[PDB]
């Protein structure tokens, strides 16, 4: 589930919103078995912050 | 007419009764210091450890 | 306050004013939840290892004891493990409520449900 | 002790094949630690030839590695413990003592080796400038230590021939240093800018060159003369003046029209390195 | 991006949007360039020592491994060398792309020109 992915990889259960936002997927909808997903890193989430 | 620097270990009575409104009397010291009222210009209480 | 096990008694949630039975309910809640069962806090809960050979069966006892001490600070916990015959590992958690000095009997247990 | 060893951690270690030759360790220049003996014989006048700085005549009997990790204590009064705050990691110190140099039977002087090891204190001459000594790598078989520098060396000589040492014990200490960057500074900044992980105000990552400025003026003039019919009045009437020029900012690429008087009139668009984007 | 081997496919260079095959092309480019073949950077490349003794054939393996980790930071490399019969020294480079969690096949590999 997205909760497990947010917990294992991001260390926070409410971080799942990022993962879905990183994949354009509606969480209420079904994810087929064998479908690929993209999970953000913890240490590599800070370089998505653009400073200007 | 005289200046006195007193650095000493703080006690409770040395905390409540040592204010610039009191008159200091130092005993067991030099004769010209004993028996005279010393006006406290200032008091400082430092705490670096226990 | 409401104690852990949700029971509708006399049309309402069981409401208790004695903190010893509330602590007992908290112990039951902690032991009845495993890490990864709660969503808000996926880390709270006892660690469960069920299908494994019985060699390091004291480590989980120690982990459960430590978790009980950290989560519940109003009670003292001592956890012991015994090996039964077929596949059963019998855990015994001795707990005492620091608020009381004597063993406190609860009347809800005597009631027949 | 092979009955108490933890097989779980042992079996997770790589298995190393025995060399068919007895190996001797050596010190090499860093970045020359990957070069392979470009010539059969070492040439002093050329660099990066893959030859060791110092070849060990006998291997060390043991090597000591020391690593201190620096935390800082803050003693808050009436607390059960000090407050430990991580400061820094520290450098590995490698030490090999009681190294054997022995040429007494061969009647060969050890003085060249001692001179070679001593010369590691002198500054080098990168270009015409005094620089730091050579950054070293201790290599032994397939293993290396680090980019390191020789810090302390000592010799105890017990035998001589004609005053020349022939038997000595050598104690030396190397210290691991921070790995030098092979990305210079133009490249390190450029690749920082490419991923836009740098702080960006509003300028282009590539400041326009004079030829790029000429070409951008060309593109702007082409587009303006093609689209003069759809320009609003306030711009076509200033372009009707032959004394109007087009100026492109060097850092932001903004294109501007300047009238006969020489003042700024209007913004036309943006020009990066390749494409002109009208406003 | 353009993978290392320049192949005109469908009238254009092979432009792939997956970083796994781009990383594989990076490995192939690093292994296919010998020190000195490149002018701008004469130091990039794999050291080549062919007509020599195999008494120290593992030092070259270690150097190749170090070069692979230094040049390509998005993958993990393990290089192993074994000796064949006549003159062949077989090098095996085990690489994994850290971005992905499972091995990824490439549909261009099955394509036969």
């Amino acid at each position: 589930s997205l909760n497990k992915l947010a917990t294992e990889y991001l260390g926070d259960s409410f971080a799942w919103q990022i993962i879905a936002d990183a994949n354009g997927i509606d969480p209420t909808k079904e994810i087929d078995i064998g479908a690929g997903l993209k999970v953000p890193d913890q240490k590599a989430l800070e370089n998505s912050i653009k400073k200007f | 007419e005289f200046q006195l620097q007193l650095e000493l270990h703080t006690s409770q009575s040395d905390l409540e009764n040592l204010t610039p409104d009191t008159a200091l009397y130092i005993e067991n010291t030099l004769p010209f210091i004993v028996g005279k009222s010393w006006f406290i210009e200032s008091v400082r209480h430092s705490f670096s450890e226990g | 306050m409401y104690v852990y096990p949700p029971r509708i008694i006399n049309g309402t949630l069981y409401k208790s004013t004695d903190l010893a039975e509330y602590t007992r309910g908290k112990i039951l809640q902690t032991l009845s939840i495993v890490r990864g069962e709660l969503v808000a806090d996926p880390f709270f809960g006892v660690p469960l290892r069920l299908f494994s050979n019985i060699n390091d069966y004291q480590s989980d006892v120690s982990k459960i004891q430590i978790i009980l001490e950290e989560e519940i600070t109003e009670a003292q916990f001592i956890v012991t493990g015994d090996l039964k015959n077929n596949g059963i590992v019998s855990l015994t958690v001795y707990w005492a409520y620091l608020g009381t000095e004597n063993i406190e009997n609860f009347e809800i247990d005597t009631s027949n449900i | 002790s092979k009955f108490l060893k933890n097989r779980a951690v042992v079996n997770g270690l790589p298995v190393i094949k025995n060399p068919g030759k007895y190996q001797h360790c050596y010190l090499i220049e860093y970045e020359d630690s990957t070069n392979v003996k470009q010539t059969p014989t070492e040439n002093k006048n050329k660099q990066q030839q893959g030859f060791p700085v110092y070849l060990f005549m006998m291997n060390p009997e043991n090597i000591t590695y020391n690593l201190p990790i620096n935390y800082q204590e803050i003693a808050i009064p009436f607390t059960a413990k000090n407050q430990l705050n991580y400061s820094n990691g520290g450098n590995i110190v490698m030490t090999m003592s009681n190294l054997i140099l022995d040429t007494m039977d061969e009647k060969r002087s050890l003085q060249p080796l001692i001179d070679r090891l001593i010369a590691l204190r002198e500054p080098t001459v990168k270009k015409g400038l005094k620089s730091h000594p050579k950054i070293l790598a201790f290599k032994w078989g397939s293993n290396t230590f680090a980019p390191c520098v020789l810090t302390n060396i000592s010799f105890d000589v017990t035998r001589w021939i004609d005053g020349y040492p022939t038997k000595a014990r050598v104690n030396m200490s190397l210290k691991e240093i921070q790995k030098p960057s092979s990305d210079s500074k133009a490249l390190e900044e450029a690749k920082k800018k490419v991923k836009v992980e740098t702080v960006q105000n509003g300028n282009l990552k590539k400041t326009l060159s004079e030829k790029q400025l000429i070409d951008g003026v060309k593109r702007v003039t082409e587009y303006l003369k093609k689209n003069i019919s759809f320009q609003p009045r306030t711009i076509q009437n200033i372009l009707s003046d032959p004394k109007s020029v087009i100026k492109i900012d060097k850092d932001t690429g903004q294109v501007s029209l300047f009238n006969g008087n020489g003042e700024f009139a209007a913004l036309v668009g943006t020009y990066n390195g390749d494409i002109f984007s009208p406003s």
